RNA sequence: AUACGUAGGGUCCGAGCGUUGUCCGGAAUUACUGGGCGUAAAGAGCUCGUAGGUGGUUUGUCGCGUUGUUCGUGAAAACUCACA
RNA sequence: UACACCCUGCUGGUCGCAUGGCCUGGUAGGGGAAAGCUUUUGCGGUGUGGGAUGGGCCCGCGGCCUAUCAGCUUGUUGGUGGGGUGAUGGCCUACCAAGGCGACGACGGGUAGCCGGCCUGAGAGGGUGACCGGCCACACUGGGACUGAGAUACGGCCCAGACUCCUA
């Protein structure tokens, strides 16, 4: 279902940027605890789950939710590696996210969970929701002219909004166009680190 | 090797090596406890283990082990026996749940906290 | 066990106690035909054929005996008369 | 005898009918001789799609639909062939137009710029 | 319209027909026939090559110890004997 | 004594691996035609058959570029007695994934893999090198 | 005692989370794919030979094996592709 | 009354899978039925010819283990004629004859419903027959019979036991 705890002690100990922005993180960029300081017994095991750790707590997905997404990207005709980064860029909270029209990745979490967006005009109280191509996005007048929501759409200086996502007027209409493709999605740390160990 | 040969007979495989003999692969079964004298572990692991001897319902006659610290069960006792692997002690391949039928949960269980029977600390 | 249905019980009970005596008489005609042709006189067994081509032609026109046993008996005794 | 049949398909809440053919003394989801067509309460139109010359056949033979099913051969006009006695003629009503796949971002491009 | 309307001729035939050799030709009318397989092994793909005892009716007692006859199958004649010699190609 | 064919291919085998540069054999029509596509696809020198006791001999070059170096890369019956091998003509396994060539005695005659392939019949494959 | 037990403190999972029971693979640990038998498991004490398997060079036939082809064919769901 | 149908005697033509199949062959002899209610959308009855679908029988082939299970077999095999059956067929029965079955495993012991499938495995392979589907067997137990187009007739029956209940 949802996760608890916060992105800055996940950030320190996997080593990783989670909030993006996180100022404790890099006032501590140890992991947490009192051996954060203390060195780890290195394994390729530890990186390959500090990927995946980092994967999961960085859109604020959740494990169970995440191996289908291994499972269906190996599913899919192309390369494993590609086919889950394309898919995990392809969630609704992903794609209102990259629009620059929420702040976090929680913004989005609890944005869907209100049920403060719409795609192709049904709405969806669900942030597992998928996004397709050309699909009609909207958003609710209730959230617009709430007051945070206010400064997320007019103070929208955050990150650019991708060639595959185009909000096209006021109305926060992200008319999607593409998907998110491998020369475009700018990914953090790859996954093939996932596929070789999750194919044993 | 002699692929007609093969036709007359050949591959079968080498034996099963049979783990669990409760019955019917059990998760568990349940029945009475006796004979919990504790015995001698491996000299190298110098300490006592108290077990005991459970006849449970499937009819057989087999050798329980009691985990943790303090235990409730005593002769006459509807002890519930799960399988187990102790090699520390001879012919040991059973234990019996804490927090259930009959054994009360380890007292105090705090680093297992589901093992051993130790419910939720209010 | 008794389930509205007792009614059929006297169905059957009176269905199959009427073919037992229209069975025992077109028995004994077939018996009484066999004696007529072991004993070699053709008159008698063409008349006994006769009548029991009309007899069991009749019992399988009613709900007795299915309608292609009757035409091997009938057929049976044609020949037992043919050739005596 | 044989009857033209409805039977039950998908979950729950939505009900959908396919429209076979077979003996009385199966059940409602035995093996279908020959699925002749579809239905579903649950859409729209109640819309159906037939087999119609092996329907025609079948009432031929001697079919007899069960008595929403014949409703359906109704609707459909179906059997106003095998019977014949207006003529056979588009009886059942069609779910509505509605736009396409691409038309509708070619609106929302249009609508946006 | 007639009295009378007609049915169909039910292409009919086709009878399970193959080469065997007399073997057993011992009792009146009645034969025994073998016939050869040859199929690949399902696991490994020894060919394997089999035989079959079957019955055979002769009502004429035409056939004889090693003959190359030809069988096609009946109806059921008797307990055990669904043969019926016909083109018949090798004596001895 | 039960397997020709696999005694020419052993010996096409030691003899090419023992560096020496040529071989003899009885000429039977199976391996004359084997050393003829042999050399007709180059892992040979050229093959030439002449008369001997009773039956004739074929006797066959193996082919060696600029240093002792045989273009055969390996020899091994399949379809072997007791173990026969059939294929068809879609599933034509492909030689050293493809490399190399194979034999395989089709309805139609002899043909390897890519030539039943561009064909489509099969029946029965032999020994294949590479 | 970082292995026990206790505390923080950390890992991970989450209305779940671990334990027991069973099956497959990992095992090539039945080795058809894909094993071996001098010293590690494995050539009977040695002969012949029934059954069986098994085959020299070459001529023609048959096309059973074998392959090529057309069609009937293999319910739906199966499972997958594609659409809703 | 039927001849549309069946049985027999003869016989013409025709296709053959040998018994035989087709011409409602013909011929001649013989034989074989039915229904009322109801006005009421009318429902209904008999016989035959055909459809349709449901079936019944036989066969090719596929899919447990175990000689510390190698002989088994007399209604078993074949024929004959009959009884019986919807039809074939030791199905049964009188006679005749002695065959027939197996190391390509009979006959025995144990074991098990089975398949579309499902799951693992890269694949092969392996394990299962949950549920959803396809058939079969079985409905205190064991014997027997019934009817109907159709019966191991689960809420049909009788008989021999068990068990239980009521009991003059």
């Amino acid at each position: 279902a949802r996760y608890t705890g916060p992105a800055t002690r996940k950030s320190r100990r996997l080593g990783v940027d989670l909030v993006g922005g996180d100022q404790s993180f890099e006032k501590r960029p140890y992991p947490p605890g009192q051996h954060g300081r203390a060195r780890i017994k290195e394994s390729e095991y530890r990186q390959q789950l500090q990927e995946k750790q980092k994967a999961r707590f960085s859109y604020g997905v959740m494990e169970k939710q995440f191996r289908r997404y291994y499972e269906e990207a190996n599913r899919q005709p192309g390369k494993t590696g590609d086919n889950l980064l394309r898919i995990l860029e392809s969630r609704l909270d992903n794609v209102v996210y990259r629009a620059g029209l929420a702040r976090t990745r929680r913004m989005a979490r609890q944005l869907v969970s209100h049920g403060h967006f719409l795609v192709n005009g049904v709405k969806v109280d669900i942030p597992s929701y998928r996004v397709s191509q050309y699909d009609i996005i909207d958003v609710k007048e209730k959230s617009l002219n709430t007051l945070p929501f206010q400064i997320a759409r007019e103070t929208a200086g955050e990150r650019p909004i991708p060639s595959w996502l185009q909000v096209v007027g006021e109305r926060q209409r992200i008319l999607v166009h593409q998907l998110p493709e491998r020369a475009q999605i700018d990914v953090p740390l790859t996954e093939q680190l996932i596929v070789e160990l999750y194919s044993k | 090797p002699t692929i007609q040969q093969l036709v007359r007979k050949g591959r079968r495989d080498k034996i099963a090596k049979v783990k669990t003999a409760a019955l019917k692969g059990s998760p568990q079964r349940r029945g009475v406890c006796t004979r919990v004298y504790t015995t001698t572990p491996k000299k190298p692991n110098s300490a006592l283990r108290k077990v005991a001897r459970v006849k449970l319902t499937s009819q057989v006659e087999v050798t329980a082990y009691i985990p943790g610290e303090g235990h409730n069960l005593q002769e006459h006792s509807m002890v519930l026996v799960r399988g187990g692997r102790v090699k520390d002690l001879p012919g040991v391949r059973y234990k019996i749940i804490r927090g259930s039928l009959d054994t009360q949960g380890v007292k105090n269980r705090k680093q297992a906290r589901s093992r051993y029977g130790a419910k939720k600390e209010k | 066990n008794i389930k509205s249905q007792i009614k059929r019980i006297r169905t059957n009970e009176r269905r199959r106690l009427r073919n037992q005596s229209v069975k025992s008489s077109l028995r004994t005609a077939i018996r009484g035909f066999r004696e007529a042709v072991d004993a070699g006189d053709k008159d008698k067994a063409s008349e006994l054929l006769h009548a029991t081509s009309r007899k069991l032609d009749k019992a399988a026109s009613k709900g007795v005996i299915h309608p292609n046993q009757a035409a091997n008996k009938k057929s049976a005794l044609a020949l037992a008369l043919n050739k005596l | 005898a044989v009857k033209i049949k409805l039977t039950r398909l998908g979950k729950i809440r939505n009900p959908q009918y396919r429209i076979i053919v077979a003996d009385a003394r199966t059940r409602r989801d035995g093996r279908a001789i020959e699925v002749i067509g579809r239905y579903h309460p649950k859409e729209e139109p109640s819309l159906i799609q037939i087999d119609s010359e092996r329907a025609q056949y079948w009432l031929g033979v001697g079919a007899q639909p069960t008595e929403p099913v014949l409703a359906l051969l109704k609707i459909t006009g179906d059997w106003q062939k095998f019977k014949g006695l207006p003529g056979a003629e588009g009886t059942l009503k069609v779910k509505e137009p509605k736009p396409s796949k691409l038309d509708l971002f070619n609106a929302a491009l249009a609508e946006a710029e | 319209g007639p009295k009378y309307t007609p049915a169909a001729e039910k292409p009919r035939g086709r009878r399970k027909t193959a080469i065997g050799y007399v073997v057993s030709d011992k009792m009146q009318k009645t034969i025994v026939v073998e016939l050869e397989d040859r199929k690949s092994h399902p696991l490994y793909g020894k060919i394997i090559r089999t035989t079959k005892k079957v019955k055979a009716h002769d009502e004429n007692g035409e056939a004889g110890i090693g003959d190359r006859v030809s069988l096609m199958e009946t109806r059921p004649l008797s307990a055990t004997k669904r043969w019926r010699l016909v083109e018949i190609l090798e004596k001895a | 004594m039960t397997d020709p064919i696999a005694d020419f291919l052993t010996r096409l085998r030691n003899a090419n691996s023992a560096y020496h540069d040529e071989v003899t054999l009885p000429h039977s029509k199976l391996k004359a035609n084997i050393a003829e596509i042999l050399k007709r696809e180059g892992y040979i020198s050229d093959y030439r058959t002449e008369d001997a006791r009773v039956g004739k001999s074929l006797v066959v070059q193996l082919k060696y570029g600029p240093s002792r170096e045989r273009s055969i890369a390996g020899l091994r019956r399949v379809s072997k007695p007791g173990l026969r091998v059939y294929a068809k003509s879609t599933n034509l396994p492909r030689v050293l994934g493809g490399l190399g060539v194979a034999i395989i005695s089709t309805s139609s005659g002899l043909l390897t893999d890519r030539q039943a392939a561009r064909q489509g019949v099969g029946g029965e494959v032999l020994a294949y090198v590479w």
